[PDB]
């Protein structure tokens, strides 16, 4: 994988930040419905 | 100067612009500086000044880059620096 | 002394915006009686457009003009001055880019290529300009650089206060 | 270069818009124009590629490449070999004379610099660096070396390269300590701000990024806004409330740049703006920052979540140091926003365990915890010395 990344914990994951601003639309449409 | 006490007879000139162009170029060297400066011009500026009074043009530089808030001096500050050494130079 | 009062009044009527396009010839006219005469009134003409309050275009835009119409006399002369106000309108636009970089000129300009009690002057502007900027010790440096140079000259009571 | 290796990494990352692909290769297929870039926009073009970086007329035209500005042609080439041999040829016998009239030591090794050049604009990454050899071969100035700073920039940064350049660029800089006197420390700690901020930076350089500014930027090598952006957003991300509060709370340096790049916007800005302590503002913000800001930027991107719930998370050390007692209710119904996918991720601190929070999903209500005697202070004891014991026990692993 590569060579030097930053390294560990560790990859973690991914696909979230998007999710969360799809729920941060979401969560706040929700706010919005809210 | 019968010889035996000076031996060897030697004056020493000139000086100008040069001489203290590079004793500015010199003493610029040290202070941080902003590049395209041109010390020649500086030293151009420079008439009646001496390598100890060169000094005093870096340090109104610096005096002016350091109230410009610059470690770094722009060539403008020496040329300033030069008339108010000058000012030095014919002051007093 | 009309186009003074009637220049307000040509303000009161706008026609400001005919002595604006006048006060190019009004350079020459002034021109025609002499150059410190103009540049005297010239300013003095545009400044009581700045009075009777004027959109920043007319000054800028007949600022601009005898700013130029310095230069294209043969005036590098204190066009700085008009352009401290124009950079000053720049700060009342409050563009200090317009400002600072004509500033910066106005300042290399006053900086003894021309007026240093002029050059304490830009500094106040260019300090209220870096002021505006929040550029503190900038404004700072410019008001202090004003200030001490001001001690180095007399500057306006105002300009004292300011 | 820095457009070059930029509107590479624009499109290299198009995902967003056609733009992030478009505006990116339109000033690179007219910057090939520019300069020769092919060598490497030819590996450039394969380096989007197998992507939407798949169409062109040398390497790759696929339909699924919505980059065809990833596109050649052999004329660029000819154009890139005649001014390439042009420039090769020129400074060839001109060096030669350089060699032969054994003309100047910088002078001689000038049009080398030149010579390199060529390859920062052709996209070689070959000669440069042996002319900038043979360059600082006749360097006499730590000026040259300076150049080799500039060079090996130019050389990593064009690819936005690493380790070496780095490397070299600690080389480079260890030989004199100077850093150009107050400067090229700048370039040093910039491009080492840059450096490191493969990917990290996080805490290191990211301050050194903020620290000095701008007291270069490089034109090919990087913008000054580049910097500022880059510099706040991870010291940012990073640094102290304080520091931040200190620092980024603003700067003149900011107070200029500030939304005038828009080019942020968010980055401390919606950040104080969270940092004014908001729940939902900065819930946006981020990601509002982020597509923004990180995909946009080459590392900004690259290391992607690092930002992405620390943020997310360091408010509630906020918002639990404000309670103790807070209902996570309060907070995640309160706030408007899923409950239960925040507290999901929000969850998901609880082994990252930077939460003192103390949480409920059921009564939804949040406590805390604290250091005590523990701290880390009392706490760290044990394996500090363990290592060392390690150590130790390795120390007498030696014996013999």
């Amino acid at each position: 994988q590569t060579n030097i990344w930053e390294e560990n914990w560790d990859d973690v994951e991914v696909d979230d930040d998007f999710t969360n601003e799809l729920k941060a639309e979401l969560d706040r449409y929700k706010r919005e419905n809210q | 100067l019968r010889p035996g006490r000076i031996d060897r007879k030697i004056e020493f000139p000139p000086p100008s612009v040069a001489a203290r162009a590079e004793i500015l170029r010199i003493h610029s060297r040290k202070m941080n500086l902003t590049r395209g400066i041109n010390l020649r011009k500086v030293a151009e500026k420079m008439n009646g000044c001496s390598g100890a009074d060169v000094k005093g043009v870096c340090t109104e530089a610096g005096m002016y880059a350091l109230r410009e808030r610059r470690i770094h001096v722009t060539q403008e500050d020496f040329e300033l620096a030069v008339g108010k050494v000058m000012n030095k130079n014919q002051e007093t | 002394t009309s186009i003074l009062e009637l220049g307000q009044l040509y303000v009161t009527m706008g026609a400001k915006d005919k002595l604006r396009e006048f006060i190019p010839h009004s350079t020459e006219y002034m021109m025609q009686f002499a150059k410190s005469k103009t540049v005297k009134v010239l300013k003095t003409l545009i400044e009581k457009f700045e009075q009777v309050p004027d959109s920043l275009d007319d000054q800028i835009f007949v600022c601009e003009k005898s700013i130029e119409f310095a230069k294209r006399e043969k005036r590098v002369f204190l066009k700085h001055s008009l352009s401290i106000k124009l950079a000053t309108l720049h700060y009342q636009k409050k563009q200090y880019k317009d400002s600072l970089a004509l500033i910066n000129d106005l300042l290399r300009e006053f900086k003894k290529l021309d007026d240093k009690p002029s050059l304490v002057d830009v500094h106040l502007l260019e300090s209220k300009v870096y002021h505006k900027l929040r550029n503190l010790a900038k404004s700072k440096a410019s008001l202090t650089a004003a200030r001490t140079a001001a001690n180095s000259i007399y500057c306006p009571t105002q300009t004292v206060a300011e | 270069n820095y457009e070059v290796s930029e509107k590479a990494f624009l499109l290299t990352q198009s995902k967003v818009s056609i733009e992030q692909r478009k505006e990116a290769a339109e000033f690179v297929l007219a910057k090939i124009k520019e300069e020769e870039m092919a060598p490497y926009y030819k590996y450039l073009c394969e380096e989007y590629l197998v992507n939407n970086g798949q169409s062109d007329l040398e390497h790759d035209e696929k339909s699924d490449s919505l980059n065809e500005w990833i596109k050649f042609d052999q004329e660029l080439y000819n154009e890139l070999c005649k001014k390439n041999e042009s420039k090769i040829k020129e400074l060839n016998e001109k060096i030669q004379k350089l060699e032969e009239d054994d003309e100047g030591e910088l002078e001689q090794a000038q049009a080398w610099i030149n010579l390199g050049e060529y390859y920062a604009q052709i996209g070689d990454k070959d000669n440069a660096e042996k002319t900038l050899g043979k360059s600082l071969s006749k360097a006499i100035s730590t000026g040259a070396k300076i150049d080799v700073m500039l060079t090996i920039a130019r050389l990593g940064f064009f690819y936005n390269d690493q380790l070496y350049v780095k490397e070299k660029l600690e080389a480079v800089n260890s030989m004199i300590e100077k850093g150009g006197d107050w400067e090229r420390r700048n370039r040093y700690k910039t491009y080492y701000g840059i450096h490191c901020l493969a990917v990290r930076n996080f805490k290191e350089a990211a301050k050194l990024l903020v620290d000095s500014l701008a007291t270069f930027t490089s034109i090919e090598l990087t913008s000054y806004e580049s910097i500022a952006t880059y510099a706040s957003v991870t010291g940012l991300f990073t640094l102290e409330r304080t520091d931040l509060k200190s620092k980024v709370i603003d700067s003149p340096e900011l107070l200029s740049l500030i939304s005038t790049t828009a080019a942020l916007q968010s980055i401390s800005s919606l950040t104080i703006s969270l940092y004014a302590s908001d729940y939902a503002s900065y819930f946006p913000y981020l990601l509002e920052t982020y597509a923004n800001v990180l995909i946009p930027c080459k590392y900004l991107n690259r290391h992607a979540d690092f930002f992405v719930r620390e943020m997310r998370r360091k408010v509630y050390a906020q918002l639990l140091e404000s309670y103790k007692t807070l209902s996570l209710k309060s907070m995640a119904s309160a706030f408007g926003v899923s409950v239960a996918f925040l507290d999901n991720d929000l969850g998901k601190f609880i082994p990252n365990k930077q939460l003192n929070c103390v949480i409920d999903r059921v009564n939804g209500i949040v406590e805390t915890n604290r250091p005590d005697n523990k701290n880390a202070q009392y706490h760290l004891l044990v394996k500090q010395g363990d290592g060392l014991l390690t150590k130790l026990q390795k120390y007498g692993a030696a014996v013999r």
